[PDB]
């Protein structure tokens, strides 16, 4: 918890207010150009289940991950910025993200 | 409270 990207948002979005979270990926895209890989390609998720879907376009995305000095409460974060394919399983009615299940 | 749409959101979706 200091002044980095990662260490801020997973902060301020409530992941590590009260636990430290190990991995967490932002996608810096619209919120409607991330829902709308919910009707791009269709591939099964990592567990079989088949509602994933896998965006056609690279994406900007931030991967946060604790470093091996990570501790409650002082969670820290290595932040590595990439362009990459992003895979989500999709739910609902509308049919939106509900959960990441990779970066490609 | 939070569905699992507003929390993929909140976790995730940096616009």
């Amino acid at each position: 918890s200091s002044s980095n990207y990662c260490n801020q948002m997973m902060k301020s979005r409530n992941l590590t207010k009260d636990r430290c979270k190990p991995v967490n990926t932002f996608v810096h895209e619209s919120l409607a150009d991330v829902q709308a890989v919910c009707s791009q390609k269709n591939v099964a998720c990592k567990n079989g289940q088949t509602n994933c879907y896998q965006s056609y376009s690279t994406m900007s995305i931030t991967d946060c991950r604790e470093t091996g000095s990570s501790k409650y409460p002082n969670c820290a974060y290595k932040t590595t910025q990439a362009n990459k394919h992003i895979i989500v399983a999709c739910e609902g009615n509308p049919y939106v993200p509900v959960h990441f299940d990779a970066s490609v | 409270k939070e569905t699992a749409a507003a929390k993929f959101e909140r976790q995730h979706a940096d616009s």
